[PDB]
RNA sequence: UGAAGACAUUGUCAGGUGGGGAGUU
């Protein structure tokens, strides 16, 4: 039993996409999550993962809609930031 | 004592910023809640 | 089996009143809902606690009575013995109703229709609805010594 | 000094979610409009105000030592470990709470795990390996740790048995003097 | 043309920091 991080295993394209892959041994450019909206969406998945199984179907849906609304508000802020960057 | 009253008019400044067109009446209440906040502030040090 | 069919027709009438927003009827519905929720399925108990949340958000969009009616009904659901032992299993958190009760106390003092002349929910005056809500928050029958003092203060 | 990234903030908030409940209370705007943020300085996470962190930019990177309240450090392997300097944040919104007697508080401050005979009060419905915060009988926060067994399981315990593994106690302040 | 108002915002210098962005070895 050894870690996949230590072995030089290539990333494989699955239903979950690989995306753009950064080269090994070079600068993996840091993206910051200082924004409160970007802080809320990460917080929604942490609280959802720890809570686990809920018997209620409605409360199970509200646990997912909180994550969905957090993603939408963050995306609107990022698009407004992208528009402000395009103006500048 | 005053605190329920100022927070009531703070909503009222929000609706007129969004009713009538009484700018003179709206301005007079603005000074009134500026008064009540200040005497609330100025009494907290005594 | 007969209890299953009666509970279906009784609860369907209850939820159709809550959707239609009939004011005088929905005071009586919450009394029936608080009385008979422990008979219905376990999964639906958290749904009732979340449908009450949606009603309170709708009045937050007379209106003081509807919010306090749904608040005392949620506390009356967790009042019951079997529901109290299932707080850990059924994730029934009353933190929404405590916080919404706290944020409405300043607005409730301003509104002047607070006193208008053996049940638990269907009381007429708003003041005694507020009193029964604070009795549930501050003086609960269960765990009255393990109450957060900061919530008390 | 830099803010956390996406991977770092997931790890930090995962450790905080083990011990606390209202995590959105931490990321919440107060009356003045400012917020509490997270800053990283020399592999160490600082829970500080945004207004404080903005006017601490003028301190040089090598010449800055501390900022607000330090939560803990991120190790070489990437894990995030909580320190006792994060205890006032943990005690504010503690999920599970254990109270020890005067005969159990002093062993805890020396570095021992809580034994059954030391406990003065439990919290009902606590899972097996959960994050608990240790108090004395005077509601003074002493530290935090992980429970050994469930509350129902530990009520039947032999009173030399371990009920909570120690992770941090406030005798660490005596270490750095 | 209505509303706010000599306070913000903005502009120019002199600085501080810059694990972020762009260039050279």
């Amino acid at each position: 039993v050894y870690s996949e991080k230590e072995l030089g295993i290539p990333q494989l394209n699955t239903v979950t996409p690989v995306g753009v892959t950064k080269p090994k041994g070079k600068k993996k450019g840091k993206v910051f999550v200082d924004d409160r909206e970007s802080m809320n969406t990460i917080l929604a998945m942490v609280e959802a993962e720890k809570q686990g199984q809920i018997e209620s179907k409605i409360m199970r849906a509200r646990q997912l809609e909180e994550i969905r609304e957090a993603r939408r508000i963050e995306a609107e802020k990022k698009e407004a930031e992208r528009k402000a960057l395009l103006e500048n | 004592f005053a605190l329920p009253t100022i927070v009531a008019l703070k909503r009222w400044m929000k609706e007129m910023r969004k009713g009538n067109k009484n700018a003179k009446l709206g301005s007079s209440l603005v000074v009134l809640v500026q008064k009540l906040e200040m005497n609330a502030k100025f009494i907290e040090e005594r | 089996r007969i209890q299953s069919e009666i509970l279906k027709m009784v609860f369907a009438t209850y939820f159709r009143i809550l959707k239609a927003r009939v004011p005088h009827l929905m005071g009586a519905v919450l009394e029936g809902l608080a009385k008979y929720a422990h008979l219905i399925n376990q999964d639906f108990f958290g749904d009732l606690l979340e449908a009450l949340k949606d009603l309170i958000r709708d009045t937050d969009r007379d209106t003081s009575r509807e919010s306090l009616l749904c608040t005392v009904t949620a506390f009356a659901l967790l009042e019951g013995q079997d529901a109290h032992n299932a707080r850990s299993d059924l994730h029934l958190d009353l933190s929404f109703f405590i916080t919404n009760l706290y944020r409405s106390l300043l607005s409730l003092s301003l509104n002047p229709d607070l006193e208008l002349g053996n049940n638990k929910i269907n009381l007429q005056t708003t003041t005694v609805l507020l009193l029964r809500c604070l009795t549930s928050v501050l003086l609960p029958p269960w765990n009255i010594r393990s109450v957060p003092p900061i919530r008390l203060a | 000094m830099r803010p956390l990234t996406d991977q770092e903030m997931k790890i930090v908030l995962d450790k905080l979610a083990n011990y606390m409940t209202d995590l959105k209370s931490l990321i919440a705007p107060l009356e003045d409009g400012d917020r509490y943020v997270f800053r990283m300085q020399k592999d160490r996470v600082y829970y500080v105000k945004l207004s404080i962190a903005n006017i601490a930019t003028c301190v040089a990177r090598d010449k800055l030592l501390s900022l607000g309240t330090c939560l803990g450090k991120m190790t070489k392997s990437g894990k995030f470990r909580l320190h006792i300097t994060a205890l006032p944040i943990l005690a504010q919104n503690a999920r599970y709470k254990i109270w020890v007697k005067d005969n159990g508080a002093q062993p805890f401050l020396y570095g021992s795990n809580i034994v059954k005979a030391h406990v003065g009060r439990w919290t009902e419905d606590c899972p097996e390996h959960s994050g608990c915060v240790v108090y004395n009988m005077a509601d003074i926060p002493l530290g935090f740790g992980v429970t050994a067994r469930s509350t129902a399981e530990a009520r039947r315990l032999d009173p030399t048995g371990i009920v909570c593994f120690r992770q941090a106690d406030c005798g660490e302040y005596l270490r750095d003097e």
